RNA sequence: GAGUACGGUAGAGGGUGGUGGAAUUUCCUGUGUAGCGGUGAAAUGCGUAGAUAUAGGAAGGAACACCAGUGGCGAAGGCGACCACCUGGACUGAUACUGACACUGAGGUGCGAAAGCGUGGGGAGCAAACAGGAUUAGAUACCCUGGUAGUCCACGCCGUAAACGAUGUCGACUAGCCGUUGGGAUCGAUCUUAGUGGCGCAGCUAACGCGAUAAGUCGACCGCCUGGGGAGUACGGC
């Protein structure tokens, strides 16, 4: 109904609650009435430039099919979270499942 | 672009995105690579999105 | 705008490499373009003149 | 402004010969519904003139269609104007 | 917005003889057919054909004689903005009678000479020389 | 002819919020010293009260390089950071549907660059007025150092521009060649559409030139002109 590909990256110092943080978020999509069709993780990556005097962050992408209220609450949680550091969404009209790339190399 | 690999390209295959960025982080004009107008148009915004995510740099100096 | 030194070549090849890199970057053009404000009318006039010159060159190529 | 489902509902409840959409009544109903659904959008966005141009275009088109229908058949005009319930 | 189709017939014929073509195709009508018939009767065109199937099309074959078109000048007199009507004695004589002027009388669409012979005036439609 | 229903594309079309990096300026702190800035040449100005360069930090405002194109969108004016939400129109494919429901349009109704006006905010760069230094016979200018309104936002007003293609809107016909934007169909080629450019045959034009995006051949309706000044001025109305 309203798909959203959201890529969220988080502070490296707190790159251990991210394993549980998604369950603090995915928790919503079911009682809203939506389904996640993809979730990946390639966190602890190198930054291109300094974002509040850091150079590394833990990345995570996921797809969501939720209502407006779920979007509002998740973005408000991002806004008032101390880690947050970055957020962005790519609302699309389809579904994608097959990861993003992982590493095609050995 | 047209034969097999991705009719529409997202900002995902950085192996393709980095092929279209100059050594100083600028975007290569279409007349140099010889690509098409539609693909250049979507490729520019793909690079901008990837660049905001701090995957790619604004400037090579920074 | 930046080049490394390595493997003790004479200090002229690296100089020409730096010159070539700087002129690929087009730094001089951009820094000249910021010396004074160009009102938009002059900008469109210059672009139109460049376009007509380019098309005349391409037509005269045959 | 309208989507597929409610457009189908309107053409269903305003059809004339089981499979027509060009009849005047369907067009007037669709235009009136779209105008009504756009009024609340224009309530909040006062400085959007470019869309208000299209709104006025729909208003004029509906007026033309109503004039033609009143020219053709009076009774159908009265029935339609009563069902949509608008001044003229 | 196609306010007048007979002027469109005349203009199509004129522009086609300027371009050195042989056949002209257009939508047909019971007035265009009469005009084409009188033109053929006067010898200004070779033939005219009308198709079937609710959208009939008039196809006119043009003459050339020498290296110049046979129809030298053609012009519509009574446009939908004037509606000129003439009597018997006021019927125009184009080029001293060498050409013809089409008149729609109560007896049908015909030429000025026929109207003078029958003693009937009418609605002047176009002039050809 | 005109319009409706159904899929799919492209777009700086409009509105409301949020978020980015670079760069300028100002303030604070560190080593370090005597010059910086500017010009045709200078000077005003800033300077050991530690500048510029340089390192670290802080606040604040505005514009969105590279893509970028005879490129796109919009009735015109005009519209380039990214993201979400609300929304208008155009283009494209087949079928069904309505069955002339159309064109133009005196009055009227709106939208309408920039400058300007009112109330309340904000204020980094720039910069009418203005101050000083030059140049000059003079220089109420061009040049240099500063600098206020304004340029920015909300609401309201103002109705103007070389508001230009100096070319009113709508419809139909008339050789061709080379590009290009975004869609289809056939077997890279061909065919066909809606735009957007460069040449060019007839034809037109006083000439320049226009030439399927006519200024050619024709229709429908509207606006306007009648020697140069006085003058788009006076008087009256709004
Ligand atoms: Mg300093
Ligand atoms: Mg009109
Ligand atoms: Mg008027
Ligand atoms: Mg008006
Ligand atoms: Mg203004
Ligand atoms: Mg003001
Ligand atoms: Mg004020
Ligand atoms: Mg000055
Ligand atoms: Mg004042
Ligand atoms: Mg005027
Ligand atoms: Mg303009
Ligand atoms: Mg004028
Ligand atoms: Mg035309
Ligand atoms: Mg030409
Ligand atoms: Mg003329
Ligand atoms: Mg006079
Ligand atoms: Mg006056
Ligand atoms: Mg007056």
């Amino acid at each position: 109904m309203r798909h959203y590909e959201i890529v969220f990256l988080v502070h490296p110092d707190q790159s251990e609650q991210v394993g549980g943080m998604v369950e603090r978020y995915t928790k919503a999509i079911e009682e809203d009435g939506g389904k996640i069709h993809r979730l990946e993780d390639w966190g602890r990556r190198q930054l291109a430039y300094a974002i509040n005097n850091v150079h590394k962050a833990h990345y995570v992408l996921m797809n969501v099919e939720c209502s407006a209220k779920a979007l509002a609450e998740l973005e408000d949680n991002f806004r008032y979270n101390d880690a947050v550091i970055r957020n962005l969404v790519m609302r699309r009209d389809e579904a994608v499942t097959e990861q993003s790339e992982m590493l095609k190399a050995e | 672009f047209t034969a097999e690999g991705v009719k529409e390209i997202d900002y995902k295959d950085l192996n393709t995105l980095k092929a279209y960025v100059s050594e100083t982080g600028k975007i290569v004009p279409s007349r140099i690579t010889g690509t098409k107008a539609k693909y250049q148009r979507q490729l520019a915004t793909a690079i901008k999105r990837a660049r905001y995510l701090a995957l790619l740099p604004y400037t090579d100096s920074h | 705008p930046a080049v490394k030194v390595k493997e003790n070549e004479p200090f002229d090849v690296a100089l020409r490499r730096f010159k070539r890199s700087c002129e690929k970057a087009g730094v001089l053009a951009e820094v000249r373009s910021r010396e004074f404000y160009e009102k938009p009318t002059a900008e469109r006039k210059r672009k139109a003149a460049a376009a007509v010159k380019r098309h005349a060159k391409k037509v005269q190529r045959e | 402004a309208l989507s597929v489902e409610e457009k189908a509902q309107i053409v269903n409840e305003y059809k004339q010969a089981e499979g027509d959409t060009g009849s005047p009544e369907v067009q007037v109903a669709l235009l009136s519904a779209n105008i009504n659904k756009l009024q609340d959008h224009f309530k909040a966005n006062g400085k959007d003139h470019h869309s208000r141009r299209g709104l006025i275009r729909m208003v004029n088109q509906r007026r033309k269609l109503l004039d033609y229908l009143k020219g053709k058949d009076v009774s159908r005009y009265t029935a339609l104007i009563g069902r949509l319930g608008l001044r003229r | 917005s196609m306010q007048d189709p007979l002027a469109d017939m005349l203009t199509r014929i004129r522009n086609a003889q300027m371009a050195e073509k042989t056949v002209v195709s257009m939508p047909s009508s019971k007035l265009k057919a009469a005009v084409a018939k009188v033109l053929k009767d006067e010898g200004y065109i070779a033939d005219f054909q009308i198709s079937s199937e609710v959208k009939p099309q008039l196809s006119i074959e043009l003459k050339y004689f020498e290296g110049k078109p046979v129809i030298e000048e053609v012009k519509r007199i009574s446009r939908p903005g004037l509606r000129q009507y003439k009597s018997v004695e006021q019927l125009p004589k184009v080029r001293g009678g060498l050409g013809v002027s089409i008149v729609s009388t109560n007896k049908g669409v015909m030429t000025d000479r026929a109207a003078r012979a029958a003693g009937v005036g009418g609605e002047v439609l176009c002039t050809v020389f």
